[PDB]
């Protein structure tokens, strides 16, 4: 988290060797009110 | 390694303040209580 | 024994009566030391061969099962869920296993939680965490003495020669104290049997064996019998009892265990011996025809003692484990692969934590039949005393258990019953020209 | 501090061998500077050699050669030096290629690293290196593996 | 060397016929705990009809 | 509904095995007429998930803090928005009717 | 010579051996068949009472 400046890619390999190190399994939310974007990530966030 | 001989603690909190005092840190950024430790950003992802 | 060196890396208190595991006290022997009779013992490992690695290793491993009895959960009543009051108590374990630290102090009071197939957490409440590190303790000593056994056999398999066997039964138990329990139970349920083996080999197996030689002998017999009771071949004692047929449903209590006992035993079997009242919101005892005397045990607590459920997780991660020696304790294979279909164990059968009364099923049948097929040899030693004291004898004692070794009619046949015998070819070409 | 008698001869015994040369040249070159140090019995980095060269092209045989009137000085300044690495500061190392600390480590993952980080090895010094003791799971014991190259 | 090793061989063709025998028993009195189950179910299930 | 069969069907290659991870995706804040079974469960989760924030980013970490026993004045933010998930008076009320 | 005698007799062993092993698959499959006439009791019991 401490390496790298404010992208999704990160908000992704933070939680993910948590979970390899700490056990906790865990999920991701995504909010905004409707007109934000959402989605528009979470196909990138797939990809990624 | 050279941070705690035979003995150290004993008090196990007074121990580990031993050796996190001689990794240059202060009982804040990382608190402790009885059982446990709390951490904010970055303090345990910078232990490691 | 331990040096300081040893004392830092194996972490030892340096003080006394810290440690939590060791109850009433620091209790002696006498005439024994403590400390001499490790350095003795220790060389004993270096005659074996083992590994300068090991000597340290093994140690490890043992050490820890004093170390963790000192995690003192304290109440925090705002849920229950305590988290134990330092760390020190749980690293001297941590270090000597080399298991993830910070597994270790969390996984222990959060787990993963399997829900039928799925994942939750949970904090464990106070007693419920107590409890269940206690069981850790105790679970690593179950198994290292499993695991120390099989590979001291293997220092000492036959290396290659024609494998032909005596042997010899060293069971320790048959002892009477008010604490009787399960664990008293299934010790002292091989014993009756190892008694009656008295009576079909005394009477029985001895002259069994004359008519297989086929010697100058006339058999003769007394009425010496426990069968209508005590479970022989494999299936009685695999059918025995309601810790069998029932041992997996939630319904069943150690009170209701009793009362299976006393529909099924009582009033037309002779050999059974009912409790004196402590029945009905009981602690549940009886007793049974054991010839040496009449075992008081105590029925509470055997659901679990045959369940013996721990924390999951915390030995999940054990598995996940460094040290060699301290990993290897952990898994299957057990140098075989079969399916688990549970209600225990691996083989037999797939999980429950324990069911070690059905694995005392297989082995069982394995041991007996054998043994009926050995020639047997035997030595009925009889006790004294009570007061442990040297030398010093008892009449009312000495007097009963005379009576009850069937000491008696087993001079009544063993009376003729040839203690020496060797080979009749030998014999008649080494004594040849005498005439 | 100095250099004794038989540190002289042990530099010259073997310099004797290493400039090949039909014509002189009394001298080796700044390249030989590294495996003569080694063959003596001492063990400095290729960086080491950088720190102690005024040759930014390292590696290279045709630039500076080097009597052993420049090599003695180079050995006196070596036979003070510290930083070399010892069995600690491998110790350290080892102790996050163990997956779960055993001493048996994968072969496979110890490929991947040497080749990646520190000064890097070439294809050949990674598979010339684990020629053993491979067993039939894989599993090289980093300790004993770095008792033997302290050893020699 | 050799000669050493066969020598188990007659040995443990007589302890695996030993233990062939007692895990058919083993088996033998398993399908009988197996058939008690089989014959009974007759009448559990008459009974619930 | 064939499709999330057939492609769980397909897509799935290791049944019974954990670990699992998840990404919620889901609209915002909408308004319509015609109120009858669907529209409501829309609005409701936005506002559900906005105290599905503030439970877990205020209150949770507090739940452990306060069982502590640390030197720690527990800090409400006042925003709460569970009176509206079930009925007070009778569980469900209008699914049983 | 011997040396194929050597596994003959090792044959014997294979077979002993292979026997066996599918006599513990034998009381295997059982596992599964014995354990599920214990259940299928106890379901029927509570049918009954």
């Amino acid at each position: 988290r401490s390496e790298a400046p404010p992208h999704i890619f990160s908000i992704s390999d933070n939680a993910y060797q948590y979970m390899l190190t700490d056990r906790e399994n865990q999920s991701i939310l995504i909010t905004g009110e409707s007109g934000a974007g959402k989605t528009v990530n979470t196909k990138r966030v797939i990809q990624y | 390694p050279a941070a705690i001989p035979e003995g150290q603690f004993i008090d196990s909190r007074k121990g580990a303040e031993k050796l996190l005092s001689s990794l240059d840190i202060d009982h804040n950024q990382y608190k402790f209580g009885h059982t446990k430790v709390f951490f904010k950003a970055g303090l345990l992802g910078l232990l490691e | 024994n331990k040096k300081p060196e040893l004392l830092d890396m194996l972490l030892i208190t340096n003080n006394p009566y810290d440690y939590a595991f060791i109850s009433q006290g620091e209790t002696t022997v006498a005439s024994i030391d403590d400390a001499e009779e490790l350095m003795a013992t220790d060389n004993a490992f270096d005659v074996l061969g083992f590994t300068s690695e090991e000597k340290n290793s093994m140690y490890k491993l043992t050490g820890a099962i004093m170390h963790f009895g000192n995690m003192k959960f304290k109440l925090k009543q705002r849920e229950e869920q305590a988290e134990p009051d330092g760390t020190e108590e749980a690293d001297k374990s941590a270090y000597l296993m080399g298991l993830n630290s910070a597994d270790l102090l969390k996984g222990l009071c959060h787990p993963r939680v399997k829900v039928g197939n799925e994942y939750v957490t949970k904090g464990q409440n106070v007693q419920q965490v107590i409890y269940a590190t206690g069981a850790l303790a105790k679970a690593v000593y179950e198994r290292m003495f499993n695991w120390m056994v099989t590979r001291i056999n293997a220092t000492l398999e036959t290396k290659q020669p024609r494998q032909y066997f005596i042997g010899v039964l060293d069971i320790a138990g048959f002892e009477i104290f008010d604490f009787n329990s399960f664990e008293q139970l299934c010790i002292n349920f091989t014993n009756e049997k190892l008694q009656q083996f008295f009576n079909h080999h005394m009477f029985v197996l001895e002259q069994e064996e004359y008519k297989k030689e086929g010697i100058e002998w006339t058999f003769i017999d007394f009425g010496m019998d426990l069968q209508a009771c005590i479970d022989l071949i494999e299936k009685p004692m695999g059918i025995m009892s309601i810790l069998e047929e029932e041992c997996m449903f939630p319904k069943a209590t150690d009170m209701t265990f009793k009362a299976k006992l006393f529909d099924n035993h009582l009033g037309k079997s002779a050999n059974f011996q009912k409790p004196r009242n402590i029945k009905g919101k009981p602690e549940a005892h009886f007793s049974l025809i054991h010839y040496a005397g009449i075992v008081d045990y105590n029925i509470i607590g055997w659901l679990q003692k045959n369940k013996d459920p721990l924390n999951e997780t915390v030995v999940g991660l054990y598995q996940k484990s460094s040290l060699k020696l301290l990993s290897t304790l952990f898994a299957n294979y057990a140098g075989a692969d079969a399916p688990i279909e549970k209600g225990k164990g691996k083989a037999k059968k797939g999980s429950s934590f324990q069911t070690v009364s059905a694995l005392h099923r297989e082995n069982l049948n394995k041991l007996m039949t054998n043994l009926r097929s050995t020639h047997p040899h035997f030595v009925r030693c009889i006790i004294p005393n009570e007061t442990k004291s040297p030398g010093v004898m008892d009449n009312p004692l000495v007097m009963h258990q005379l009576r009850c070794n069937g000491v008696l009619e087993g001079i009544r046949i063993c009376r003729k019953g040839f203690p020496n015998r060797i080979l009749y070819g030998d014999f008649r070409q080494r004594y040849r020209i005498l005439n | 501090i100095e250099f004794t008698p038989e540190q002289i001869e042990e530099f010259k015994e073997a310099f004797m061998l290493f400039d090949r040369t039909p014509k002189c040249e009394m001298k080796i070159t700044y390249g030989q500077c590294g495996d003569v140090l080694r063959a003596l019995g001492q063990n400095p980095t290729q960086a080491e050699v950088l720190r102690v060269l005024g040759k930014p092209r390292q590696e290279e045989l045709n630039t500076k050669m080097m009597d052993f009137e420049t090599f003695l000085p180079m050995l006196q300044h070596i036979s003070k030096n510290k930083d070399t690495g010892t069995y600690e500061d491998f110790v350290e190392g080892l102790r996050v290629f163990d997956k779960e600390g055993n001493g048996t480590v994968m072969g496979a993952e110890l490929r991947h690293v040497l080749a990646t980080l520190g000064e890097r090895l070439t294809e050949d010094e990674v598979e010339k290196l684990m020629a053993g003791q491979e067993d039939s799971n894989g599993c090289i014991n980093y300790e004993a593996f770095v008792k033997h190259i302290m050893s020699s | 060397e050799l000669e050493e090793k066969m020598v188990s061989l007659l040995q443990e063709k007589n302890d695996l016929q030993l233990q062939v025998q007692a895990e058919q028993d083993n088996l033998a009195d398993a399908e009988e705990r197996c058939d008690q189950l089989i014959k009974n179910k007759i009448q559990l299930e008459a009974k619930v009809k």
